[PDB]
């Protein structure tokens, strides 16, 4: 049993047509103390998984290290280390789970959240979610912490179903994470501006996007809104 | 809970899902969360159930009253001071989570309130539960300058995000629509998006199935004459 | 301090037919006030034509389910292929639950297939271990709301045949797959209606000689 | 203190109360009588936490007695046990509530009815064929449940009594010294002075 | 839970109430607390539902083991204590049990043992277990002889268990009906308290508090 | 300890075409121990008629209230109190309390004599009413009476009918509590009549 | 929060942010903090929005009522009012207030009032939870007799880092200046002030 | 369990000990032997918490019953007395303690004198020409102290320990069931059949 | 504790004040905070005395060793020995170090190791009870490849702020700069930096 110290916020993600997009900020908090600003959350593994990472930092890395590990055991006297038998997105995911089911028996867990995004060698989409307990789930939307009380319920009105992933384009995904990445930096007191995106496409493969902003914010309006109810001035 | 308030043009319209809950059990499909303090000042209200009723009537009824005796209009920052004093006073025993809307002669105002008796201004607000849900479709959609139908369309579509993704929320969509220079509009179900399909059996049982031991004719009447 | 317990919600429901027997499960996954998937399935095929199901907390869920699957795997080796029989299973699954007795498995077990006469056999589980052979049993969080329903509608109960007034029952007559999936579907209904961990989905697994069919049906989303 | 049963036969209404009072390790006394008339035709038995029990039983005495003398009338059992109930329930959201539980047997010469109430001390009041109150119930009523019929005489009542007061006797670990017995009928209260 | 067991003249009488219950909810009205070890053993459960179960099974395994290495009846007393010694180990890890485990024996005749999750190991002529265990001592107590009739006893455990379950909340659901003599137990029936208490109530008398 | 499950009890209501019916369990109890089979929690004040389920002290106490309330009303109007109104004054009285309540689950249930149109309604221990169309629960079973209700009910059902439906209702989510049983008592309410019936069920 | 009032040469401005926060939830992103007692008698608001809401709306009240008998009152007088409600219902409240005001006769005053119900008077204040960031900064930047364009740019330099610091502040700063020539309102946005 | 008393007369060692076994709200039995033959002139009374007490009377019972074996010697009370005091004095700084008081009562067949030892649960030894544990005590040692004579056969010890045993039936809450009582001299064990 | 680590053009610098504190009493005035695990890599100590300087003991073993059989580590391997003690002992622990060393083909570098056991690479890095105050001043004064004149100076006044406002912080300011001539200590006393 341990608190968390230096904690990551929301990791969002969802399915389109062609493959998955995950987005998470670059803040490391410190309390309610905004510490660490340039703080890498998605951590790919391959060029066909993006792992993505809330809550404690120093968990993080940990779990940063396990996975880099396990890229290097899977290399190992393995000729179709970089082909048939490369790692699988659900390989990485079942992997984490268990690390992380183990750890909360033991009653010293890994005080983490965490969404594992990618494509499958077939060339279907993966998406499947993880935290400190050992609770495992899937759904066309995934998000951690405060993305799964404001993020979700926008990324559900474009894909709502099964029946609507092959009905969404990249571009339409896309713009949805990036809108719900807004709302959160409007709404969530421990994030930042500044995140990074990842898709990966079962064409196009693994694509990351680094140092991106929130822009075209809504401000304007706030000149007008005068005390708390009756001062006019 | 899902409530939100949307100004507009030439008003301000508040909107509520009717789920009530006591715990994970639903007390009620179909229940009416906006509340009449006066014909055209109404609320919406999130929290304890019988603190949201019994605050609003009580202000409503001291600011019927207000009006009588002024010959005025009722102000929708009268009813909100009236309201934040009272709760204050109480220290946040008295449950009550409000979006207070209006209009009256000083034009048209959005408000809400807390328990523990602070208030806030805005041009879009929401409250409960799902205020988040709502609140998440309030800053993707919202604009200066909407018109009624456009506030309306954004204001249920907050209520809806609520309902679908908020556990203490569901049902139904109420509206109220408060225009200056008209009667205000309230649109009880104003979208009905949860009809229960038809059940694949009856339950209605053959007379005589249960067993009885005795009957009487029950007295309802008074003492009769003769 | 840490807490190794959550509530992932749901609710399940076992009926046990004349030759066949069903084991419904409703596919919404939530914690607190959050749905988590609207599609996340909860009952499982397991092999030896055994469906299961183990609701409450879902990483003790996934768990145990992981584990039968696993122990049916190696009773097939350690006994020549022998088919796991439904109340052999039942048994293993009581050593399984009972083994973290002082560290419980926070799940309501259900398991659902046929006898080795052929009849419909559901067995029934508490978080550490216990069980008991029923014709009819619902388990989660809308259970309080489902087996009275059950108890008078698949049992009879409190029914009696009119003219006689209480002096002569309703006689039990075998239900059809076809009326139990009719109970099943206006059992959830009802749930999801009162209930605001179940919705989204209800996904039936029906059991018969033949093999393991499944059926699903849409349930209110709010 | 501890053991207080009460049944109601055909023409009287039986209550037995034990004797003991135990402060903590000693028997202080073996000879207490845990009852207070409040009219000739009603009789209280009382049992809870020490001190209260009497102050409210002699409270409730002088009030009925108050009444009697006021209007030179004796009020009915269930006048009585509405009075008292009324009493408690009052009590029960008080500063510091009376912690006393009663049963009032009572022979109504009106209706000429014999007429049992339990009543708790959070003026939880219900008419019985026979009551009781704490851990007595617990071994009693299912004898009682077995061999009451409603049109017992008074000397059957007694013997099923004494069936009731050996079962607990036997299983009840403390030791209660005794019950003494009373019984209310048409001609008011007298004590069976052997039992 | 109500759960009981006399020794008589013809043998063992055991019986047992049918209701598992959590909180107020009632989750089972169909449990069989009375659990078959042999065909000369019988073992009652009351507290909690899954140690009985486990534990008395359990011990079934063991007196099994027993015979197959003495080639002999184990006694009442070794397989009593047996169960009592396990759980005695255990002690405060909190398992929650009181059981009868009733047999007969050559070389002790009808025997029961009260054994209890705290090491409580009782032998006795009566024993009475569970939430309702006071009612159903107040029937036996004033009813029962050594002189009684495998008739007229099997009616007394089935009237204890009977009043128990219609003044005790949790306990009721039906009665299940045990007779144990030195060639086995025998089962006479499961008796639904829905029907035995209108059963009872006209034929014996008995309950003129409740109205029919 | 749990004010509101120390004595247990149940109390269901519905309507039907042109008729409302109410019922509730018999029992009353001391957590465990069952002490009363005749504890009734229907009562009635004209043709409107309220059941009470919860703390037993609390459901005397409030019906004496409520009697003392009603007839006072009809002195000084000149008439009988309908559900609606009626109500409204449960309410009132309950909210009154707001820091020191009456532990206790009201449910209101009649016919208004002037429109002829059924109605009932419900309270929580502190006076926020429901008013379903439907039905109406409360008590230690009230889960179990959502269930029974939500699958069992449809609209309009005649008298007869609807007294079928209620019964089964109550019996059945009664069988599956404790604290709840006992007995039950069914009232059927029409426009000028009104039949009580005492339902046989099991007595654990 | 992060609130701050400054003195300057032609008088005082108040500066504040407008975030409103329910744990880590941004309850309310565009708050006036800034609120108004006299025309010119100004104050920051810090800890309870309620208990702070109701101490300012009291204090408007004894101030509008002081005026009707006596006339204007002095900075001074309305830090009294506020002290006198923060220390005898010091046990009740959560208050930490910024009182700064504009005389002729005494120009511009700053009195901070934080937890207890102390009273002091400074030529600048800091206070909310984003002000512990700017200590440093604040006491190295300061002077007396500042310009209107310099105190704005002290004060926009100020917050703009107890915003970035502190999760509990953020949203736009707000300013009111307080002179000789009136009451001025400024707004400045996140897109300005996170380039600083 | 409760009340055990121990008295060293002039040529033997009488010890009386309650049958009541409660768990909790019933009596579930009323002939229980709280005592375990240690050896043929060595008796050990016991009382404590459930379980507890006979698993641990019989472990000693076993041990010292292996010693009179492997040496074809009976211990001195002495001896066996120190060997339990060592057995709960390591118990009481164990995970789980044995929660059990003792009297051991011994006749030495070398020195031709009975013996009396008392031992707590956190094994405190002390000889006494009378002793008791818990409650017991309280109420008797009065009555020894005045009476008491080390002369004192075994008739008038029982008499004595009749008039303990009246004391308590008088004056304690519980209701014990009576007590049995056995004498330990010369010839060995045996037990009074009526008391 | 007021303690930094800055890196510069010509390598990187440690600072710290000198207090240790038992409540509110200084039990040591004249305190060293900065100490060696290396030749070329120090560490400042933040937290438990005794946690930290058990920590530093370990620390400067394994490199002690690690130098004995490789040669000389890497201030990168240094910090990963500092993460591997407070991340694997982090329920017992109270420590929050930062490592600064400088190589030749690396140059300065500078990591932070706050209460968890994570890891953090930065150009100049904060800590200590005192380190809260500074933020602003410190976010807004540091600029890349200053001088080691400037780069002083920046220490100095930033630990002298932190002092002012923090009673944790306290006495002297020392200071030890590494680079490629080798490592120099420097001490500032209450009189010169208090002026500042
Ligand atoms: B919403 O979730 O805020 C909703 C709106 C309400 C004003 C109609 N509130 C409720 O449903 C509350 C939730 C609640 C539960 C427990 C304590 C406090 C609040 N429900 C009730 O107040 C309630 C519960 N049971 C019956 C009636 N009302
Ligand atoms: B009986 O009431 O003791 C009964 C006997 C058991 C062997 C079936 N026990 C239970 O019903 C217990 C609860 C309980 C009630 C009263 C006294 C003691 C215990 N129930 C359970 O252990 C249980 C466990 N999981 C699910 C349901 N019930
Ligand atoms: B600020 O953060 O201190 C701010 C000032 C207030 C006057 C608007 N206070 C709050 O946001 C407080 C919480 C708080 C945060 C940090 C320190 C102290 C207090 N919020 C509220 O009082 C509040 C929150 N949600 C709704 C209503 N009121
Ligand atoms: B500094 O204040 O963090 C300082 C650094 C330490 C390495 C010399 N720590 C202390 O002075 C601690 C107390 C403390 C103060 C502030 C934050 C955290 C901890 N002091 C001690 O560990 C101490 C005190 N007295 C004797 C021995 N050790
Ligand atoms: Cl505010
Ligand atoms: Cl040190
Ligand atoms: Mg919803
Ligand atoms: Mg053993
Ligand atoms: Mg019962
Ligand atoms: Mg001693
Ligand atoms: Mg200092």
């Amino acid at each position: 049993t341990q608190q968390p110290i230096v904690t990551g916020t929301s990791v969002i993600s969802m399915k389109y047509d062609n493959g998955v997009i995950i987005a998470a900020d670059n803040l490391g908090s410190y309390g309610s103390l905004l510490r660490f600003n340039g703080v890498e959350r998605l951590i790919p593994v391959g060029d066909n998984t993006v792992v993505g990472i809330s809550g404690d930092i120093s968990d993080m890395q940990h779990i940063e290290r396990l996975l880099k590990d396990l890229v290097t055991e899977n290399a190992y006297d393995n000729p179709l280390a970089d082909a048939e038998e490369a790692l699988e997105p659900s390989y990485i995911f079942e992997y984490l789970a268990t690390v992380m089911y183990q750890r909360r028996s033991k009653m010293n867990p890994l005080w983490n959240a965490i969404i594992v995004a990618g494509v499958q060698s077939n060339g279907d989409q993966f998406l499947r979610y993880v935290n400190l307990l050992g609770v495992t789930y899937s759904s066309p939307t995934l998000a951690t912490g405060f993305g799964a009380h404001m993020a979700n319920p926008l990324l559900r009105k474009v894909v709502d179903r099964e029946s609507d992933i092959p009905k969404t384009t990249v571009q339409v995904a896309e713009e949805a994470i990036v809108n719900a990445m807004r709302v959160l930096y409007y709404r969530d007191a421990r994030s930042s501006r500044n995140f990074s995106l990842a898709i990966i496409d079962k064409n196009t493969g693994l694509t990351f996007k680094k140092n991106l902003q929130v822009e075209n914010m809504k401000w304007d309006f706030a000149k007008d809104i005068k005390g708390y109810g009756t001062q006019k001035i | 809970t899902t409530i939100v308030g949307v100004k507009f043009n030439n008003g301000v319209v508040i909107a509520a899902d009717t789920r009530s809950t006591q715990g994970p059990i639903v007390a009620d499909k179909n229940c009416a969360k906006l509340h009449r303090i006066s014909p055209k000042i109404w609320c919406a209200g999130a929290g304890t159930a019988a603190d949201t009723e019994a605050v609003t009537q009580l202000i409503g009824s001291n600011i019927e009253l207000h009006s009588l005796y002024t010959s005025r209009e009722p102000r929708v920052v009268s009813a909100l001071q009236m309201l934040k004093q009272h709760l204050f006073k109480y220290q946040g025993h008295i449950g009550a989570y409000l979006i207070v809307a209006g209009v009256d002669p000083t034009g048209s105002h959005l408000f809400s309130i807390h328990a523990h008796g602070s208030t806030d201004v805005g041009y879009y607000l929401s409250l409960g539960s799902g205020s988040l849900a709502a609140m998440a479709v309030l800053e993707s959609h919202w604009k200066q300058d909407l018109t009624k139908e456009e506030a309306i369309k954004l204001a249920s579509d907050a209520i809806q995000a609520g309902i679908w993704n908020d556990l203490g929320s569901g049902s139904n969509v109420d509206v109220c629509v408060m225009e200056i220079g008209k009667d205000a509009e309230y649109l009880r179900n104003y979208l009905t998006p949860n009809v229960r399909e038809e059940k694949q059996k009856s339950y209605k049982f053959p007379r005589g199935t249960t067993a009885v031991l005795k009957e009487s004719i029950v007295n309802i009447c008074d003492i009769q004459e003769e | 301090q840490f807490n190794p317990y959550g509530d992932n919600g749901g609710t399940i429901l076992g009926i046990a037919g004349e030759d066949f027997a069903v084991l419904a499960g409703d596919t919404r996954n939530i914690t607190d006030y959050s749905i988590n998937s609207r599609y996340e399935p909860k009952v499982f095929d397991c092999g030896d034509n055994i469906v299961m199901s183990a609701n409450g907390f879902a990483a003790d869920g996934d768990a145990l389910v992981k584990r039968f699957k696993n122990s049916v795997k190696w009773y097939h080796f350690d006994h020549n292929d022998k088919k796991l029989s439904i109340n052999s299973a039942a048994r293993n699954i009581q050593h399984l639950l009972y083994g973290k007795r002082f560290f419980p498995y926070y799940v309501h077990t259900i398991i659902a297939g046929l006898d080795e006469d052929g009849k419909g056999a559901v067995y029934s589980f508490d978080p550490v271990g216990s069980y008991e052979r029923e014709q009819c049993r619902a388990g989660g969080a809308a259970a309080s709301l489902i087996m009275p329903f059950l108890d008078n509608q698949v049992n009879f109960k409190n029914q009696y045949e009119p003219g006689t007034n209480g002096k002569v029952k309703k006689p039990l007559k075998y239900l059809s797959v076809e009326e139990v999936i009719k109970l099943v579907r206006d059992s959830f209904t009802s749930a999801t209606e009162r209930h605001i961990q179940v919705g989204d989905g209800l996904e039936i697994l029906i059991v018969t000689k033949d093999g393991v069919r499944k059926e699903f049906y849409e349930l209110k989303r709010d | 203190m501890d053991i207080i049963l009460g049944i109601r036969v055909q023409d009287s209404v039986i209550l037995a109360s034990s004797k003991a009072v135990t402060r903590g390790i000693s028997v202080l006394k073996d000879s207490d009588d845990k009852t207070r008339q409040l009219s000739p035709h009603t009789l209280m038995s009382f049992a809870g936490e020490a001190g209260d029990t009497v102050q409210f039983a002699e409270y409730i005495q002088a009030n009925i007695q108050l009444y009697s003398i006021r209007e030179d009338y004796e009020l009915s059992p269930q006048a009585v046990s509405s009075f008292v109930r009324q009493e408690l329930a009052k009590s029960i959201r008080s500063r510091r509530p009376y912690q006393v539980n009663v049963l009032i047997g009572g022979y109504d010469k009106k209706k000429n009815k014999p007429e049992l109430y339990q009543i708790d001390y959070l003026g939880t009041k219900v008419e019985l064929p026979y009551g009781a109150h704490g851990y007595s119930g617990f071994y009693t009523f299912s004898l009682l449940d077995h061999h009451y019929r409603p049109d017992m005489t008074t000397e059957e009542g007694l013997d099923l009594l004494k069936l009731c007061v050996q079962e607990l006797e036997k299983r009840m670990p403390m030791d209660f010294k005794g019950v003494i017995v009373k019984i209310v009928d048409k001609d008011g209260i007298r004590q069976v002075d052997d039992f | 839970t109500t759960t009981l067991a006399f020794r008589f003249q013809g043998g063992i009488i055991v019986a047992v109430d049918s209701r598992a219950t959590a909180g107020n909810w009632v989750a089972s009205q169909t449990v069989k607390k009375v659990i078959e070890i042999n065909p000369f053993l019988l073992g009652t459960m009351a507290g909690g539902v899954a140690d009985c179960q486990f534990w008395e099974t359990w011990l079934g395994s063991q007196c099994r083991l027993h015979e197959l290495r003495e080639k002999e009846r184990i006694s009442v007393a070794a397989a009593s204590k047996i169960l009592s010694n396990l759980v005695y180990q255990y002690k405060g890890a909190g398992l929650s049990m009181g059981t009868m485990i009733c047999g007969y024996t050559r070389k002790e005749g009808p025997t029961i043992y009260y054994v209890d999750s705290d090491g409580t190991r009782l032998k006795g002529d009566i024993f009475c277990v569970g939430s309702g265990q006071t009612f159903a001592y107040g029937v036996l107590d004033s009813n029962y002889k050594w002189d009684l009739s495998v008739e007229d006893a099997l009616y007394l455990g089935k009237r204890s268990i009977l009043a128990a379950a219609h003044r005790d909340a949790y306990s009721g659901g039906s009665v299940n009906l045990y007779h144990v003599t030195e060639d086995g137990w025998i089962y006479h029936g499961n008796h639904d308290v829905g029907e035995l208490f209108w059963k009872v109530k006209e034929e014996e008398g008995s309950f003129n508090n409740v109205i029919g | 300890s749990d004010p509101s499950s120390i004595n247990g009890g149940i109390v269901v209501a519905m309507t039907g075409k042109d008729c409302v019916a109410i019922a509730c369990d018999l029992r009353l109890g001391s957590q465990s121990l069952g002490v009363s089979n005749k504890f009734e929690k229907i009562f009635h004040y004209g043709h409107v008629f309220l059941g009470i389920t919860g703390l037993a002290t609390d459901v005397t106490t409030l019906n004496e209230m409520f009697r003392y309330k009603t007839n006072l009303y009809k002195l000084k109007e000149e008439r009988a109190i309908e559900p609606e109104t009626f109500t409204q004054l449960v309410s009132s009285s309950l909210y009154e309390r707001r820091f020191g309540p009456y532990f206790v689950g009201p449910v209101v249930a009649g016919i208004n004599s002037k429109s002829g149109k059924p109605f009932i309604a419900g309270f929580d221990l502190i006076g926020c009413i429901d008013e379903a169309k439907d039905f109406i629960v409360s008590g230690t079973a009230s889960d179990q009476l959502f269930g029974m209700c939500e699958s069992l009910y449809e609209p309009n059902l005649e008298p007869e009918d609807l007294f079928e439906t209620i019964s089964q209702a109550l019996l059945n989510a009664a069988d599956r509590d404790a604290l709840s049983g006992w007995g039950a008592v069914v009232y059927i309410i029409k426009k000028d009549e009104v039949v009580k019936r005492y339902l046989k069920m099991r007595q654990d | 929060t992060s609130i701050m009032a400054v003195t300057f040469k032609d008088g005082v401005i108040l500066g504040a942010d407008s975030r409103t926060t329910t744990g880590a939830y941004i309850a309310n992103r565009v708050t006036d903090k800034l609120t108004r007692v006299h025309d010119k008698i100004w104050c920051c608001r810090s800890g309870s929005a309620a208990d702070t809401q109701a101490i300012a709306d009291i204090v408007q009240y004894h101030l509008e009522l002081y005026t009707s008998q006596y006339g204007t009152p002095s900075t001074e007088t309305a830090a009294s009012v506020f002290k006198e409600l923060c220390y005898e219902n010091k046990d009740n409240l959560t208050a930490g207030i910024i009182v700064a005001g504009y005389d002729d006769k005494n120009k511009g005053e700053v009195y901070t009032i934080p937890l207890g119900g102390s009273v002091h008077k400074l030529p600048y204040a800091i206070a909310g939870s984003g002000s512990t960031f700017i200590y440093g900064y604040c006491d190295k930047n300061f002077r007396e007799n500042m310009s209107k364009e310099e105190t704005v740019d002290f004060i926009k330099h100020s917050l703009s880092q107890a915003i970035k610091w502190d999760g509990s502040s953020g949203g736009v700063i707000r300013m009111v200046v307080l002179t000789a020539a009136g009451v001025e309102r400024l707004i400045f946005y996140p897109d300005e002030y996170e380039q600083l």
